[PDB]
């Protein structure tokens, strides 16, 4: 799902830009878009454990 | 039950937003206060969400809040939006809007057939001051 | 519910409490030991390496517990820093008592009869920190002990606790030589596993902390690996799998002649 | 250093009154060396430098500059530590500032970018591209401008100085406007937004940024609304430096207020507490041409255009 | 989630959580913005000051704070447990003084802190410390900035924020410092930072700052923060 | 030990000898007896020097506790009340009588307080084994509300009548001048004796000694 | 969230207290109000006085105590957690004099009772007694001084203050009357007092259904003013009002 996502998203870039091209820069950017993680937001949670 | 029950809809609603069935030019739009505790798989970046953030308003977008909400309305020549935008605050697009509609009930409760910088002071006072009166051995 | 207290038994004699503390003990950052004749050495995985953060301590999880002995911790921070401040009261108190080096198994055994108590006393939870020790004492010699939440501990010549330990470990089960195995090749095999076991793009050097004790002049040292010498050994161990790598590929061109 | 502080303030009376003494004093002081040991009096040494260059610009002095580089690049090469650049940007930019045209700026930018190449001060000679990237714009050659800004935010696109990676990409967005490709300028403009906002924005950077996203938004979209609000923040970005470049965004904001089919609101925004500095000519231009919006009449608004040829005219 | 085991301290949940702690971290969290940044040469702590109206005297409870001749120590989190804290901290570091005729190292006080905290989290009829504190000190040649939790662990940090708005802080400070960065700077720097998550005019006697030099901690004077703001704006 | 103490006009001086005897020879050349309270307060110790010292500084660390958790200066009935409880607490033991002295708010104090916990606050005080002496010249030779200069003066010359006169008293002189504004804390103030210019030349060449073994231990960087 | 409010040292999944704030809800138990005011050179305490019975002694009934010569104090909550506070402040007062040798600061006093609360509140051993101290005296280089000495360890220093019922409403009020010329005098504060009192609760006073207590820089001793004082107070501040 993430993959086909990410092919949906590189291929929304080519069409923001009046396009139906795709690139590797495009992938790369839906690529970050995608798998955006939302790591832990306090650093004594996450410091409790060693 | 009860938990069980809760994930049993959400588990309904992935089925029937990507499942076996489907569908064709249904689309679906999902409002909340944080994405961090949605179900991975809702959140799943696939065929099941596409995530948008829906900030504070900056100090620009406040300026274009208070110019749409103030153009129905009409004031006098001096009293300039364009330094309440300027003075810092967490005042959200709610925010002004209660701004503008308390200012206004100022204005029309005092007669004084005119919305003033004066009725907008008091007004944004009131809006920005209405969060407190809570404990302060908290802070 | 026979794990609302620690000193619960369950109904199959079950410390739920303390499985749970030997569970959450998983969360920990990855930490792994190597023995070798030639010496002993531990490594491990910073966690949490924020560029903001300072590096005011040169070690977060080693820690020295006397000439002769070094531990990893893996688990609660404050449980972990109490545990290293009573191994080394103990360890100076064996000191004082009789003017020699507590041996290994000795300290071993005193914390981890701590940890007992911990379990079976009272309104007390346990240690939730499992440790492991290296060290040399003048009757086994290079020394490497595991112990757990529960106060059980164990002599290993390869072992890893925290993450992903189960994959450490077979790794180490894999590619550790019983009894011919010395300083370097043990270094070479806590790179690897520890390149295997984070699971995190290429093993940032900034990301691990490895220490080796060793027997020089008749002493111990306890060495920190400096961030140039674990940059190089990660560079080696890259360029082996690189050179690994070309092989294989050389294999599938000579296969795709045939 | 309490008699090279006298000497720079002689120097700087002389600057005020009587320039000509000041040139030579600050000559002779560039002249001087500096003892490897002492590093102070290289700071007196680079001051004095600033100062001559100050002088030349003031008089209108610009044909020496070429040779202050020339005899100040054989330098010690140390300058602080990884930002003598600075002082040569600086230098460069008040020589290129000239009120006059002396007609030698290209080449001249390009025989520094080969001397920084040569002398491998690779982020010097990152700085200078992106000078003469910007100069190229200004003298309107945009297809050179492109072709030299490609190459340097594909080599920038990989290193540091993101602010320096920000400027260039704002450069390219701003020759495709100036090209008429206008997907591509918003193409380059939303890359250097995505930049910038990673990194500390001074406020001449987000007031260029803020202005640049103004004017594609006004080109482009045709919604002045943002438009406008992007020209505000411009111009309050602009003013609070007390940049020349703040009358432009005040005419901006303006015209768009006509365009927004509101041309009243154009006397009560110059009758603002902020659009008081920069009254003139400058407003009273669009003020007329509001009003003639206002009166809907074509042979007013024609009247304005050829009355204010200098101010609604000329300016893309 | 696991809500049975969240209401004692004595007990691991199934997933091992110290829920408790956490919550006593999300008190922390629920604070006054302060911020700490480590300059090359000194450190900086700033903490809003803002008060509930005209009536406080804004100049009779202090939340930078003192603790040596080198050390000082602000806060964000509940007051009270942060007064409990600020006099622990004191007495152990003239207990330090007095066993060694030397002034406690930062990292040391830092240390005894944490240990602190910690003997407060580990029964079932004591409350952790709602509280994080940061402390700076001047120890060595060098400065030093750590910070203490709740649950006992204490941070070494470059610079950082907590409170309110600790994530946008934090962003903040990943723009903007730098490591070779002087304490004038900083001071702007910190000031900056709070003016991100300070509602309201960010007045001279309602924002509280301490430096940490070579000379020594010391709460700038309302004066200095004052000139500081002036500049700054 | 000598140690006096004089409250002049604008503030105190505080004057101690230097030297610590072990029986009756003398142990230490240039001991330092004037201790530190606070900035704005001194004691001179006598009696047992450990226990002095040790109690000063138990005293100083409780008054700088004290001093932060208030926030304002620390006053010399706070510190003379400290010490006059300690040394009561312990019923003799602490061998330690000082001479208190020092500057709050509320003008200059000075105190005396002996080993039980009995505080005398007077004009000018002298203890230790010369107290007689410092105290003689303090009567022959004190007045009221003295300049600073005249104070430092006569508190040296008490001390150093104290030296004189005095088996196991100081060789040099320390002061503490403390005033609303100044700090000084003289060390030494003068040295009325010291070592005969060394008439001898002893100094042993290399190899007279005989030895038997050696250890070098080349010690790393 | 309810299940973690029976006990003081349990944390609120968002990080809160609700026992404490139940003892704050405490202190607005008592019915009356109080409210404290410093002008240059002088404190001023005014408390709502029920006496709702022939038979009650109204001499033993009060709200004003003297804390020690120069340091009075105006309670407002329970009744007998006020008095075991006050009695708990006059001790610490003597200890401090005891120990150091001079009267006792207010502010010092106030975060001696302040951390006397903070530990209850941490603590589980008794309940977070849930009265309201405000403190006034006379330093002899700050001036006049009013302080709280809230039930959770908050001890905040004032220019003007009120507890009990109606705090939030003489907030308001004296907010307002100490944003134009807070410099008061004498017979300025105790109007200030009185008429927040009287504005907030609705009622003029007579001059026995209230108690007030002054601190002043030329008489630094809490003197709690007498029936006649009250009514010529009142009479000629409403007269000449």
């Amino acid at each position: 799902a993430e993959v086909k996502g990410v092919c949906t998203e590189a291929g929304m870039y080519a069409l923001r830009e009046r396009r139906v091209h795709v690139t590797q820069e495009d992938f790369e950017m839906a690529v970050a878009k995608v798998m955006q993680k939302d790591s832990e937001k306090n650093m004594s949670i996450k410091k409790l454990w060693k | 039950g009860a938990d069980r029950e809760v994930q049993r809809i959400l588990l309904e609603l992935l089925n029937q937003m990507d499942g076996f069935d489907q569908n064709v030019n249904v689309k679906v739009i999902m409002a909340t206060n944080r994405a961090d505790t949605l179900d991975p798989a809702l959140l799943r970046p696939g065929r099941l969400d596409r995530k948008i953030e829906f900030p504070l308003p900056d100090r620009r977008q406040k300026r274009l809040i208070f110019s749409t909400i103030t153009s129905k309305m009409n004031l006098s020549e001096e009293v300039d939006l364009e330094d309440y935008v300027a003075r810092p605050d967490k005042i959200s697009g709610a925010d002004i809007n209660s701004i503008c509609q308390e200012s206004g009930m100022l204005a029309v409760r005092e007669n004084r057939y005119i919305v003033l910088a004066k009725d907008f002071e008091k007004a944004y006072k009131t809006v920005i001051k209405k969060d407190e009166q809570e404990h302060e051995f908290y802070k | 519910r026979y794990d609302s207290r620690t000193t619960i038994f369950s109904p199959e004699g079950r410390l739920y409490q303390v499985e749970y503390a030997m569970e959450a003990i998983g969360h920990a950052g990855t930490c792994l030991g190597i023995l070798a004749n030639d010496g002993v050495l531990l490594a491990a995985e910073r966690r949490n390496i924020h560029k903001l953060l300072d590096e005011v301590f040169f070690s977060e999880k080693i820690y020295k517990l006397n000439e002769d002995m070094a531990c990893s911790v893996a688990g609660i921070t404050s449980d972990a820093n109490v545990l290293t401040n009573e191994l080394r009261l103990i360890a100076q108190r064996y000191l004082l008592q009789y003017q020699e080096p507590i041996p290994c198994e000795q300290l071993v055994t005193a914390l981890c009869d701590i940890k007992q108590a911990y379990t079976q006393f009272g309104g007390k939870r346990p240690f939730g920190v499992s440790l492991l020790y290296i060290g040399w004492d003048k009757h086994y010699g290079f020394q490497l002990y595991q112990s757990d939440p529960s106060g059980n501990y164990g002599g290993w010549k390869a072992t890893c606790i925290g993450n992903n330990s189960a994959a450490a470990v077979s790794m180490l089960k894999q590619d550790y030589k019983e009894g011919e195995m010395t300083l370097k090749s043990a270094l070479a095999l806590a790179i690897k596993v520890l390149n295997k076991t984070m699971d995190v793009s290429k093993l940032s050097a900034e990301k691990v902390e490895i220490a080796t004790l060793t027997r020089e002049n008749g002493k111990t040292v306890i060495r920190v690996l400096k961030q140039k010498e674990v940059e190089q050994l990660i560079k080696k161990h890259e360029e082996e799998e690189a050179k690994a790598e070309r092989e294989k590929k050389e294999k599938e061109q000579k296969e795709k002649d045939k | 250093a309490a008699a090279a502080v006298v000497e720079f303030q002689r120097a700087q009376s002389l600057l005020s009154t009587d320039r000509e003494a000041s040139i030579d004093i600050l000559h002779s002081i560039v002249k001087r060396d500096i003892q490897e040991n002492d590093e102070e009096a290289v700071q007196v040494k680079e001051q004095s430098i600033l100062e001559l260059g100050s002088l030349l610009a003031k008089t209108g002095q610009a044909a020496e500059l070429g040779g202050l580089l020339k005899y100040v690049r054989p330098f010690l090469n140390s300058i602080s530590k990884a930002k003598a650049a600075r002082l040569v940007r600086s230098l460069l930019d008040l020589f290129l500032d000239m009120e006059a045209a002396t007609g030698q700026e290209v080449e001249l930018c390009l025989e520094c970018i080969e001397w920084a190449k040569s002398e491998k001060r690779t982020f010097l000679r990152q700085a200078l591209e992106a000078r003469l990237v910007s100069l190229y714009f200004d003298t309107k050659r945009y297809q050179e401008a492109l072709h030299l800004g490609s190459q340097l935010l594909r080599e920038l696109k990989k290193m540091d100085d993101k602010a320096l990676l920000v400027e260039v990409q704002l450069l390219e967005s701003k020759t495709y406007h100036a090209l008429s490709n206008l997907p591509k300028a918003r193409a380059a403009l939303t890359s250097a937004r995505t930049t910038a906002n990673a990194i500390y924005c001074p406020p001449k950077l987000q007031a260029t940024l803020d202005m640049q996203s103004g004017i594609i938004h006004a080109a482009e979209e045709k919604d002045w609304k943002t438009a406008y609000s992007y020209f505000y923040e411009a111009f309050e970005g602009y003013d609070s430096i007390d940049s020349p470049k703040a009358i432009t965004s005040l005419k901006y904001m303006l015209l768009c207020k006509i365009m927004l089919n509101t041309p009243e609101d154009v006397q009560a925004l110059v009758s603002g507490k902020l659009a008081l500095r920069y009254a003139g000519r400058q407003t009273e231009a669009l003020k007329c041409v509001a009003q003639a919006s206002k009166n809907r009449s074509l042979a007013d608004f024609e009247k304005a255009l050829t009355d204010y040829r200098a101010e609604l005219r000329d300016d893309p | 989630a696991e809500r049975g085991y969240s209401f004692s301290l004595t007990t691991f949940s199934p997933s091992g959580k110290l829920v408790q702690i956490e919550y006593a971290l999300a008190a922390v969290a629920g604070g006054a913005p302060s911020v700490g940044i480590k300059a090359a040469n000194g450190v900086v702590l700033a903490t809003e000051k803002k008060q509930k109206s005209i009536l406080y005297d804004e100049r009779s409870v202090h939340k930078v704070e003192p603790i040596t001749k080198h050390i000082g120590l602000v806060y964000s989190g509940m007051g009270p447990d942060y007064r409990v804290l600020v006099h622990r901290a004191r007495k152990l570091a003239q207990q330090y003084y007095l066993v060694y005729q030397e002034p406690i190292p930062t990292a040391q006080l830092v240390q005894r802190v944490a240990s602190v905290m910690q003997e407060y989290t580990q029964s079932g009829g004591v409350r952790p410390f709602g509280v994080s504190l940061l402390i700076c000190g001047w120890n060595e040649g060098r400065p030093y900035l750590f910070q203490s939790d709740p649950s006992g662990a204490y941070f070494a940090w470059k610079a950082t924020a907590m409170g309110k708005n600790y994530v946008n802080g934090k962003t903040f400070l990943e723009k903007r410092y730098n490591e070779d960065l002087e304490l004038e700077d900083a001071i702007h720097t910190a000031i900056l930072t709070l003016k991100e998550s300070f509602e309201g005019q960010m007045t001279e006697d309602n924002i509280e700052v301490g430096i940490c030099n070579e000379a020594g901690f010391r709460r700038l004077t309302p004066t200095e923060v004052k000139d500081y703001l002036a500049a700054i704006a | 030990t000598t140690i006096a103490g004089v409250v002049y006009k604008d503030g105190i001086v505080l004057g101690a000898d230097t030297r610590a005897t072990e029986g009756m020879v003398v142990a230490d050349k240039n001991c330092s007896k004037i201790h530190f309270i606070s900035p704005n307060i001194y004691c001179c110790g006598a009696g047992t020097a450990a226990d002095t010292d040790m109690t000063t500084q138990l005293i100083s660390s409780n008054l700088e506790l004290h001093s932060l958790s208030t926030g304002r200066l620390p006053r010399v009935v706070t510190a003379n009340r400290m010490l006059k409880q300690m040394l009561f607490r312990y019923q003799g033991y602490i061998g330690a009588a000082l001479v208190l002295g020092g500057v709050d708010v509320t003008g200059p104090h000075l105190y005396s307080i002996y080993p039980h916990g009995s505080t005398d606050k007077l004009p000018y005080v002298t203890m230790g084994s010369g107290s007689l002496a410092a105290m003689a010249v303090f009567e022959d030779k004190f007045r009221p509300d003295m300049e600073e200069e005249e104070a430092k003066n006569l508190v040296s010359e008490a001390i150093a009548a104290g030296i004189f006169n005095d088996l196991g008293s100081g060789s040099n002189i320390d002061l503490c001048v403390i005033s609303k504004n100044k700090l000084d804390f003289l060390r030494p103030y003068t040295v009325p004796n010291k070592k005969g210019t060394r008439l001898g030349r002893y100094r042993c060449e290399k190899g007279t000694t005989a030895v038997l073994t050696e250890k070098i231990t080349p010690l790393e960087i | 969230s309810a299940g973690f409010d029976r006990h003081i040292t349990i944390f609120s999944p968002e990080g809160r207290l609700y026992q404490v704030e139940y003892a704050f809800k405490a202190i607005n138990q008592g019915g009356l109000t109080s409210v404290a005011v410093r002008g240059k050179d002088c404190a001023v305490i005014v408390t709502q006085k029920k006496v709702p019975d022939k038979l009650l002694d109204s001499s033993t009934v009060t709200h004003l105590f003297k804390i020690t010569e120069n340091i009075g104090c105006v309670m407002t909550g329970m009744t007998a957690d006020s008095r075991s506070q006050v009695q708990r402040a006059r001790y610490e007062a003597a200890n401090w004099k005891y120990k150091y040798g001079y009267e006792i600061p207010v502010d010092m006093l106030c975060k001696r009772i302040a951390d006397i609360s903070q530990v209850y509140t941490q603590n589980a051993e008794m309940r977070p007694l849930g009265c309201c101290m405000i403190l006034i005296g006379i330093d002899e280089e700050q001036g006049p001084q009013v302080y709280k000495c809230d039930p959770a360890g908050y001890y905040c220093g004032f220019k003007a203050t009120a507890a009990g019922v109606k705090q939030t409403e003489s907030t308001s009020f004296l907010e307002k009357k100490v944003k134009k010329k807070f410099d008061w005098t004498f017979e300025q504060t105790v109007e200030t007092a009185i008429t927040c009192l009287s504005t907030v609760l609705s009622i003029d006073f007579k001059p026995s259904e209230i108690e007030v207590g002054v601190v002043t820089v030329e008489n630094p001793k809490f003197r709690i003013l007498t029936e006649a004082e009250i009514d010529a107070h009142l009479v000629a501040l409403a007269e000449r009002d």
